[PDB]
C-alpha cells in the first residue's frame, strides 16, 4: 500500500522536467510524435502532457524506507 | 401571446437623491389598477420624460407577435412587422434576482424580481399572483409608450 | 516553606538517600493552582505503552521529541521524573484540537 | 571581476540566496553559483584525506 | 513662518526613510539565517538538519498559507454555493425542502471518499448544511409553500432553489479545493516564513 498524498507536488514535476529535458537534449528517442518544435522543455512538457515520460519517483520518508510512484499514476494538476 | 406582464403606470417622483447623472433619471412609478409599483431607469436624452407622465409598458418574452422563438440572433437593420411597431421606446434586459417582501410577517404575498439592462436597473414589486412567470436568467424585453 | 531555607539544606536536599526523595513548594506559588491558569493547556501523564504506541507510530527514536524542562512549573506540580512523556492538548482558535508531546529531560 | 571600466558582471548577494532557497529550487542556485561563477576541479587521496 | 514650519514636519520624513536602512537588513539576515535549515518532511512532519521533531504537523492543520481565500480558511462557504447555483441552473430538478436536503446531504458524504478527508472540515460542512436547511424552512413556511410541490403560483418556487445535482456538485468543489491546499511535502517552510515576517 502507498500512504503519502497522491497528486503531484510541483518540485517533483520541476526536477522530472528538467531531467527529461536533459535526456532528450543528448540524442535519446522521443516517445510522442513531434511536429517541428525543436526545444527540449516543450518536447518534455508535450510528452508529460500524453504521460509517456519513462521516469519513476522515489520517494524517500525520513527514517530510510521508500515508496515507488510511476510519472502516469500522480494525478497531475494545473 | 408571449407578454409576461401589461400595466398602465403614473410617474410620481424623479430624483429623490436629486440629480446624478447627465443622461440618466431615477423614475419612481405607481400603477393604476393593480397596485404595483416600480422603480426603472431611462434614457432621458432621447426619451425626455416629465415629472406628470402617464404611460403603459409591457414586459414580453419575444418581439416576433406571431410567436416565434427564434432567438439565435438579432439584426438591427430587419423590417418586417414585429411587436416593436407600437412603442416608442424598447430595452433589453435580464431578469437576475427574485426575492421576496420580507418585511411582512404574515400574509407575504408580495414579491420583488430585478432587471437589469445592462447597466440600466429596474425592479418590479407587488402581489405575487400578477408576477408569475419571471424566472431568474431569463431574457425579456421591455416596451413603453406615453399617454395622453 | 514560607520565605526560604538554609543553603546547607539547600544541598541536603539533593542527597538524602536514593530511597528517599523530597520537594519543597513557595507559599507564594501554592497561592494559586497553574492548571487552572488561562495560559496553561492541559497536561497528561500516559503509561509506558502508550508511549510505545505513539514512537511506534512515527517511527521515532525517544530522543527525537520535543523537550519539556524537569524544573517546570508545571513538571513540578505532577512530580513528574525524568524520562517520562507528556501529552497536551492545546485548546484552538475553533472548536478543534492539537496534540503534542514532550518528553521531561 | 567587479568594475566598469574594467569588465563586470553583477553580484548575487546574500538577499538573493535565500530568494533562490525560498521558491525551494535545488539546481538553480547550484548552477549560479557553482557552475557559472568558479567552477573548478581539484584531486584528493582518499586514504589521507 | 508657516513655509518654516511646514519643512520641519516634512524633513522628518525624509530622515526617517535615511536611518531605515541598515537596521532592517540586520533583523532579517539574523532571522533567515536561524531559521533556512527546516524543511516538509512526507511525513507531515517538520524537521530540522538533526531529524528532530518541531512540528508533529505544520501549522495543525498542514494547509498552506499561500492557498487561502478566506479570512485564514481555506475557503468561504457561502461563495462556492454561490457559484455553483449560477453555473448551473437546473430548471428541470424540483426544489428540495428540509428533510430531502438533510437526507440527500447524508447519503452523499457517507461514501469512502469523503471518510478519506479531514473530520473536522465535514464537520464544518454538516454545520453549513444546517444552517441553510433551517433557513430555507423559515422560507417555506411563511409563505404558505406546499412539500409535495402543487402550490400554484409557481413563482413562489423559486425563493431558495437548491436541487440535488447542485448539492452534490458543491460537496465534490468542497473536497477537491480543500485536499489541494496542503502544504506540498518538500517545501521549505523555514524560509518562507523568516521573509514574510521581515517584509
Ligand atoms: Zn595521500
Amino acid at each position: 500500500k502507498r500512504i503519502t498524498t497522491p497528486y503531484m507536488t510541483k518540485y517533483e514535476r520541476a526536477r522530472v522536467l528538467g531531467t527529461r529535458a536533459l535526456q532528450i537534449a543528448m540524442c535519446a528517442p522521443v516517445m510522442v510524435e513531434l511536429e517541428g518544435e525543436t526545444d527540449p522543455l516543450l518536447i518534455a512538457m508535450k510528452e508529460l502532457k500524453a504521460r509517456k515520460i519513462p521516469i519513476i519517483i522515489r520517494r524517500y520518508l525520513p527514517d530510510g524506507s521508500y515508496e515507488d510512484w510511476g510519472v502516469d499514476e500522480l494525478i497531475i494538476t494545473d | 401571446a408571449g407578454i409576461l406582464f401589461e400595466d398602465i403606470f403614473d410617474v410620481k417622483d424623479i430624483d429623490p437623491e436629486g440629480k446624478k447623472f447627465d443622461r440618466v433619471s431615477r423614475l419612481h412609478c405607481e400603477s393604476e389598477s393593480f397596485k404595483m409599483d416600480l422603480i426603472l431607469d431611462v434614457n432621458i436624452q432621447i426619451y425626455p420624460v416629465d415629472l406628470g407622465d402617464k404611460f403603459r409598458l409591457v414586459i414580453a418574452s419575444t418581439l416576433y407577435e406571431d410567436g416565434t422563438l427564434d432567438d439565435g440572433e438579432y439584426n438591427p437593420t430587419d423590417d418586417r412587422p414585429s411587436r416593436a411597431d407600437q412603442f416608442e421606446y424598447v430595452m433589453y434586459g435580464k431578469v437576475y434576482r427574485i426575492e421576496g417582501d420580507e418585511t411582512s410577517t404574515e400574509a407575504a404575498t408580495r414579491l420583488s424580481a430585478y432587471v437589469s439592462y445592462g447597466g440600466l436597473l429596474m425592479r418590479l414589486q407587488g402581489d405575487a399572483n400578477n408576477l408569475h412567470g419571471f424566472e431568474v436568467d431569463s431574457r425579456v424585453y421591455l416596451l413603453m409608450k406615453k399617454l395622453a | 516553606v514560607q520565605q526560604g531555607m538554609t543553603p546547607s539544606a539547600k544541598q541536603s536536599l539533593v542527597d538524602m538517600a536514593p530511597k528517599y526523595i523530597l520537594e519543597q513548594f513557595l507559599q507564594q506559588e501554592l497561592l494559586i493552582n497553574i492548571t487552572e491558569h488561562e495560559l496553561v493547556p492541559e497536561h497528561v501523564v500516559m503509561t509506558k505503552e502508550e508511549v510505545t504506541e505513539l514512537l511506534a507510530r512515527y517511527k521515532l527514536r525517544e530522543n527525537q521529541l520535543p523537550r519539556i524542562q524537569a524544573g517546570d512549573p508545571v513538571a513540578r506540580y505532577f512530580g513528574i521524573k525524568r524520562g517520562q512523556v507528556v501529552k497536551i492538548i492545546r485548546p484552538s482558535e475553533t472548536a478543534g484540537r492539537y496534540i503534542t508531546y514532550r518528553l521531561v529531560q | 571581476t567587479e568594475g566598469r571600466s574594467r569588465d563586470g558582471g553583477l553580484r548575487l548577494g546574500e538577499m538573493e540566496r535565500d530568494c533562490l532557497i525560498g521558491y525551494g529550487a535545488s539546481m538553480l542556485l547550484l548552477e549560479r553559483l557553482m557552475i557559472s561563477s568558479d567552477a573548478f576541479e581539484v584531486d584528493v587521496c582518499g586514504q589521507c584525506g | 513662518t508657516e513655509f518654516f514650519f511646514h519643512t520641519m514636519a516634512g524633513r522628518e520624513g525624509l530622515v526617517d526613510t535615511a536611518v531605515k536602512t541598515a537596521e532592517t537588513g540586520y533583523m532579517q539576515r539574523r532571522l533567515v539565517k536561524s531559521l533556512e535549515d527546516l524543511c516538509s518532511q512526507y511525513d507531515l512532519t517538520v524537521r530540522s538538519s538533526t531529524g528532530d521533531i518541531i512540528q508533529f504537523i505544520y501549522g495543525g492543520d498542514g494547509l498552506d498559507p499561500a492557498a487561502m481565500e478566506g479570512k485564514d480558511e481555506p475557503l468561504e462557504f457561502k461563495r462556492v454555493l454561490d457559484n455553483i447555483k449560477a453555473v448551473f441552473p437546473c430548471p428541470s430538478e424540483p426544489a428540495l425542502s428540509k428533510n430531502e436536503l438533510i437526507l440527500t446531504t447524508e447519503s452523499i458524504m457517507k461514501k469512502s471518499e469523503f471518510l478519506c478527508c479531514q473530520d473536522s472540515f465535514l464537520q464544518e460542512i454538516k454545520k453549513f448544511i444546517k444552517g441553510v436547511s433551517e433557513k430555507i424552512k423559515k422560507t417555506r413556511d411563511k409563505y404558505g409553500i406546499n412539500d409535495n410541490g402543487t402550490t400554484e403560483p409557481r413563482v413562489l418556487y423559486q425563493l431558495d432553489r437548491i436541487t440535488p445535482t447542485q448539492v452534490e456538485k458543491f460537496l465534490e468543489t468542497c473536497r477537491d479545493k480543500y485536499m489541494r491546499a496542503q502544504m506540498e511535502p518538500g517545501s521549505a517552510v523555514g524560509a518562507l516564513c523568516a521573509q514574510s515576517i521581515g517584509e
